[PDB]
């Protein structure tokens, strides 16, 4: 933004990723590593 | 609201009284429709007798009107005065109004009110003289309300034939133990927005109050000067200090002392504001022929306490001039001067010590010691 | 009812006593169309100093903070019926504070009717709609060919209550909302207000076109004030009435007292020649009998236009406006800088709202009116 | 006679409360926080010993001002006791319109404690015998407060419906119905039922308002009920009522 | 006064519409001088200005003034007299209301003029003069 009244949320138009994890760059955007449910 | 105001074009010159009656019957019924009714009824054709009844009929319900309208009603009340009824209606009004209940919302409407009064008394003389009698004649009750001061001030501010009369009344009031702090306190705390406009009058008063005896009078004048300097603007502040300077210098003992106490009050209250008008305060020192050593002690206290504010070493001017006058008094055979120089110097020294300061104090005191030896 | 046998039913219908001895009550409590789980175990007797009260976790999160009051109220409150009434009131207060938290829009009535109505307007109109679909913004065109926006904010219930209308233009916009009315109705009202105020736009556009407008830089549509620059280092500021734009505006002159005087004199003597059929500029030109510069060079003409004390432009909204009454200095200042300066100096003396002093640069008599 | 005891702390702090209250007639004190210590019965005993009904109007407003500043809200029942003690006697004593200070005090207090004030004062004043314009003007002002939220307006409507219906009830009901307050069909049905059961203009105005602003809710039975209650010709504005009725058909 | 202050009323329209309330109300006030001066001011408004905002409401607002004056045409001698002397000056500026004036005159004239030839007193001079118990005064200076 006390914190949040309603939960507003957009998609990122990526597919069903299970097991997300984030490495925070701050260099130059944020870069995550996913494993797609199809096994990619 | 619409149809009522349209009434007088419609009706002929015959069936008025019963409408007036019926409308008066509505008026006791409903307070919301005071203004438009009164508007209409001033416009229709009525017997004088009915008017007077409606006057009393509105005035009993005067507390009840929601604030916004209260102004316009009094307009009515105060166009609708003869020479002869003046004092009863005025006394009633003076009684019935409050200024206590009402209070941007409250203040604006009050300001308009006082405008309306100002207008009224400007444009018709008799209201003024009667009105003061309606405070003077109600000397009895200690319980006088915010209103009475404000109104006396106002009338002093306007038509000036009355000033002497107001002054006499205000003295008789003060000695009599009516008029006192807590009144003036609440006066200047609540109605500043009114009074700010009318500084000049306050001081043309305050000068007249101190010149007399009777410490309660003089203390009242003190409170005038204090709040005057506290709550108004710069120009007023300047006029305050200038007046105080005048009081000191020209002076007699009581007046002087009080004035000095006031000076102390002004500096301890708001030194920052006092600092830029320190200049006129300094020029007193050109006049010391009149002042007694006690007074001198307070005087140097004030001046030095003002001087060693840390930011106005730019104007260390006063410091140098005080060093000068110290030097000249100490350098005298006459004990009458010797004591003055001594006291001034020591007192100054105490003030600056809240190491150039140390050099000053040492040189000062060593010189004083040598002279007094 | 009076007695706590039927009154309790009527005031808390969904608390059903489980046990024969009315000692275990269980069920729901109602508040603003929402039923909350609740279980209220009493002792063997009817005393609330000690009683059990368990909740749904929903109720705990909603009774966050007020934990102290209910514990307190259990001890202070005489009866169970009254305890329930009082508890309901507090839960009402708590949800009324958390309306940022519990807000929803119905899918049936709402989304469809809104899509119908925006189609009813026309899709040339709509410019912006928020992902929560609360805010929308619409566009309209003047006959003069100017774009004016209107923001609407919509609740869960659009057609029931008024939607929050935000509009730029400077007169207060009044929208007669009915439950029968819709966006087209208020839109027609919006165009009507536009076409009424049409003259004001036309006036302000002619000024912003043919003059060096100064300090509403990139003015909004709300803005009624226009500080026009004219000649050099002197300006006229102008306030205009929206209802009567062509009518004379309140105007006066900043700059050099020796330079300003012939403008005020000439205005005063010729002001009767003002005529409200022409434009503001076309009237001013033959009234003040002078021309304006049209962008002489408005970013840098040839003057260090900074304060010459603070050496900045834009101190806290304020512009360099107070100048010297001298041909050789002509140095602008700010009100604040020049005030603080003159209030220091020993030479300066203050009348009522005026201070007289020496210009910092040239040491010539300069006046400041607060 | 009930032999109720004030709380130990209350009996002990009673002169402390009385001094400050006396001072008030010439930021809330810590003394007011003790009000949360009282049961409603204890509140009843305490208010009487404090002589809250004897404060001047100015003192009353100041005290109300203090109560609105009081940390957490008063429970419903204690607030009810305070409301009745403060205003009931004053309202019943009114002959001329309530003073500006009185109206302001009452309306300013109402805004926070809407349900307790309305339920405590609404019923006994209207049910008091010889109730007149001086009383009804305040009730009209109450129902007109912008701060009377729609749901609070609904509650007030529910409370008014339980009173016996006379001209004074018609005036206050009309004033409240003027704000276009929503109603469930069940509550609307109750309103219409009481409505349909006549010689006064006030009743006519009430009937006309319901017939005009809530037309969307009016069933055929309700329309006929309105028609029957309007039948006599003594009522004012018969023709306009007839027109509205025909418009509902 | 009003003539003196008039260049204000030329410029500033809020002043005009604030004055109009006072004039209209003083029109009915019970004092006699009230209407005389209210009349005067009305004439000063129509004399010096066309517009008193679309130039359709200008005309209708002028007509509203003139309609109130039409009532004033039925009063005592002074009011009518003042109206008359005013009407020339209103014409000599404000030609646009010519017609609305002149019919207004002729009507009132045609009350006291008889349109048949071969009736030798073509004016009813008694009808001009009202008598209320031996007090006898002119109304309508022909
Ligand atoms: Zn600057
Ligand atoms: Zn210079």
């Amino acid at each position: 933004r006390p914190e949040e009244g309603p939960g507003g949320l957009p998609p990122m138009l990526c597919p069903a990723s299970l097991n997300i994890c984030s490495v925070v760059s701050l260099s130059g955007g944020t870069k995550l590593l996913a494993l797609s449910a199809k096994g990619r | 609201h619409d149809i009522i105001t349209s009434l007088p074009e419609i009706l002929g010159d015959s069936q008025h009284a019963d409408v007036g009656k019926e409308l008066s019957d509505l008026l006791i019924e409903n307070t919301s429709l005071t203004v438009p009714i009164l508007d209409v009824l001033s416009s229709l054709r009525l017997d004088p007798n009915f008017l007077l009844k409606v006057r009393q009929l509105v005035m009993d319900k005067l507390s009840s009107i929601r604030l916004e309208d209260l102004p316009v009603i009094i307009k009515f009340i105060l166009h609708s005065v003869t020479a002869m009824d003046t004092l009863e209606v005025i006394s009633e009004l003076r009684e019935k109004l409050d200024l206590q209940h009402c209070v941007s919302s409250g203040q604006s409407c009050i300001i308009l009110l006082f405008d309306v009064i100002k207008s009224a008394i400007r444009y018709e003389k008799t209201i003024s003289e009667a009105w003061i009698k309606a405070i003077e004649n109600t000397a009895s009750v200690s319980e006088h309300k915010v209103f009475d001061l404000v109104m006396l001030f106002i009338i002093y501010s306007t038509n000036t034939q009355t000033k002497k009369y107001i002054d006499r009344v205000l003295r008789n009031k003060i000695r009599s133990g009516c008029i006192q702090e807590q009144l003036l306190q609440s006066t200047f705390s609540v109605h500043y927005l009114v009074l700010k406009d009318m500084c000049s009058s306050i001081l043309s008063l305050a000068q007249s109050l101190l010149h007399s005896l009777d410490q309660s009078i003089i203390s009242f004048g003190s409170l005038l000067y204090k709040y005057a300097f506290k709550f108004f603007d710069t120009y007023c502040q300047q006029e305050v200090v200038g007046a105080l300077v005048t009081h000191i210098c020209s002076g007699n003992e009581a007046e002087v002392d009080t004035a000095l106490d006031v000076l102390l009050e002004l500096v301890v209250l708001n030194p920052s504001a006092m600092m830029m008008n320190a200049v006129f305060v300094k020029g007193i020192l050109d006049y010391l022929d009149n002042i007694s050593p006690q007074q001198i002690r307070k005087l140097f206290y004030v001046l030095s306490t003002l001087a060693f504010s840390k930011q106005n070493e730019a104007s260390s001017h006063i410091q140098d001039d005080m060093h000068l006058v110290i030097r000249k008094q100490l350098s005298s055979t006459v004990f009458k001067y010797k004591l003055i120089g001594i006291i001034g110097a020591v007192t100054m020294a105490g003030i600056m010590a809240a190491d150039e300061q140390c050099t000053q104090v040492t040189s000062l005191l060593q010189l004083v010691h040598s002279c007094s030896e | 009812m009076a007695v706590t046998e039927a009154s309790l039913l009527r005031q808390c219908p969904l608390l059903l006593p489980q046990n024969r001895s009315k000692t275990v009550y269980e069920g729901f409590i109602s508040a603003q169309g929402r039923d909350f789980h609740l279980r209220i175990v009493l002792p063997e007797d009817l005393q609330l100093k000690n009683a059990r009260l368990l909740c749904s976790w929903q109720l705990r999160t909603i009774l966050s903070g007020y934990h102290r009051i209910v514990q307190q109220r259990m001890q202070h409150s005489p009866d169970l019926m009254s305890f329930m009434m009082e508890l309901k009131m507090l839960l009402e207060v708590a949800l009324k504070n958390r309306q940022e938290l519990y807000a929803l829009p119905p899918p049936p009535q709402f989304y469809s009717s809104l899509i119908e109505e925006i189609g009813t307007l026309g899709w040339d109109k709509l410019v912006y709609a928020d992902t929560c679909f609360s805010t929308i913004k619409l566009k309209a065109e003047d006959a003069s060919g100017r774009e004016h926006l209107i923001t609407l904010k919509l609740k869960a219930k659009y057609p029931a209550e008024s939607p929050d209308y935000f509009v730029d233009f400077p007169v207060p916009f009044c929208a007669s909302w009915t439950p029968q009315s819709s966006l087209i109705s208020i839109y027609s009202q919006f165009l009507a207000a536009i076409e009424s105020l049409k003259a004001f736009w036309d006036v302000m556009d002619e000024i912003d076109e043919k003059t060096w407008v100064l300090e509403p830089e990139k003015p909004p549509r709300s803005a009624t004030a226009r500080r026009i620059a004219l000649g050099n280092n002197v300006s006229i500021n102008i306030e205009v009435d929206p209802r009567h734009p062509t009518m004379l505006p309140e105007c006066f002159f900043l700059g050099a007292d020796h330079v300003v005087k012939p403008l005020g004199i000439k205005l005063s003597r010729n002001i009767h020649l003002w005529d409200p059929e022409n434009s503001v500029l076309q009237n001013l030109k033959d009234v003040l009998e002078i021309d304006f510069p049209a962008r002489a060079i408005l970013e840098k003409s040839d003057f260090t236009m900074d304060c010459g004390i603070c050496y900045a432009y834009q101190l806290d909204g304020t512009i360099p406006d107070q100048v010297c009454d001298n041909s050789q200095c002509g140095q602008p200042f700010h009100q604040i800088c020049l005030y603080e300066w003159l209030r220091g100096l020993l030479t300066s003396r203050q009348s009522f709202n005026i201070i007289f002093g020496e210009c910092p640069y040239c040491s010539k008599p300069i006046t400041l009116k607060m | 006679a009930e032999s109720l005891e004030l709380p130990k702390a209350i009996q002990d702090q009673l002169p402390r409360l009385q001094q400050l209250l006396k001072t008030l007639e010439e930021a809330p004190p810590v003394e007011l926080q003790l009000l949360h210590e009282c049961s409603p019965s204890q509140m009843d005993l305490l208010c009487a010993q404090l002589q809250l009904p004897q404060l001047s109007d100015l003192g009353l407003l100041r005290l109300c001002t203090w109560l609105l500043a009081l940390s957490p809200d008063l429970s419903l029942s204690n607030a009810t006791v305070l409301t009745r003690s403060l205003f009931l006697g004053r309202i019943l004593s009114l002959t001329s319109s309530a003073s500006r200070l009185l109206t302001t005090a009452l309306t300013s207090f109402c805004a926070k404690y809407t349900y307790p004030v309305c339920s405590a004062l609404l019923d006994p004043v209207l049910q008091a015998p010889g109730t007149g314009p001086a009383q009804t003007e305040l009730l009209c002002c109450l129902v007109k407060m912008e701060s009377l939220e729609p749901d609070a307006q609904v509650l007030m409507l529910g409370q008014i419906l339980e009173l016996p219906w006379k001209e004074e009830t018609f005036l206050v009901l009309q004033s409240l119905l003027e704000r276009q307050v929503e109603m469930t069909p069940e509550k609307f049905s109750v309103l219409m039922e009481k409505l349909c059961k006549t010689t006064s203009m006030a009743y006519a105005k009430l009937m006309l308002t319901v017939m005009t602003k809530y037309q969307a809710n009016i069933t055929e039975t309700q329309r006929l009920g309105l028609a029957m209650a309007l039948e006599p010709n003594t009522t004012f504005l018969r023709k306009s009522l007839k027109a509205a009725l025909k418009h509902l058909g | 006064l009003l003539k003196a202050v008039q260049p204000l009323l030329k410029v500033s329209m809020s002043m005009r519409d604030c004055l109009i309330l006072v004039l209209r109300k003083a029109m009915f006030a019970n004092q006699l001088d009230a209407r005389k001066s209210a009349v005067a001011g009305f004439l000063l408004l129509l004399k010096n200005f066309k517009v008193l905002y679309n130039s359709v409401a200008n005309e209708t607002f002028c007509l509203e003034i003139m309609d109130s004056l039409r009532r004033c045409l039925s009063q005592q001698a002074d009011v009518r007299l003042m109206l008359y002397e005013g009407f020339y000056d209103v014409l000599r500026r404000n030609s646009q209301l010519a017609n609305s004036v002149m019919q207004t005159l002729l009507s009132q004239l045609k009350q006291f003029y008889e349109p048949k030839p071969d009736l030798l007193p073509p004016l009813k001079l008694e009808a001009c003069i009202l008598t209320q118990g031996d007090k006898i005064s002119l109304q309508e200076p022909l």
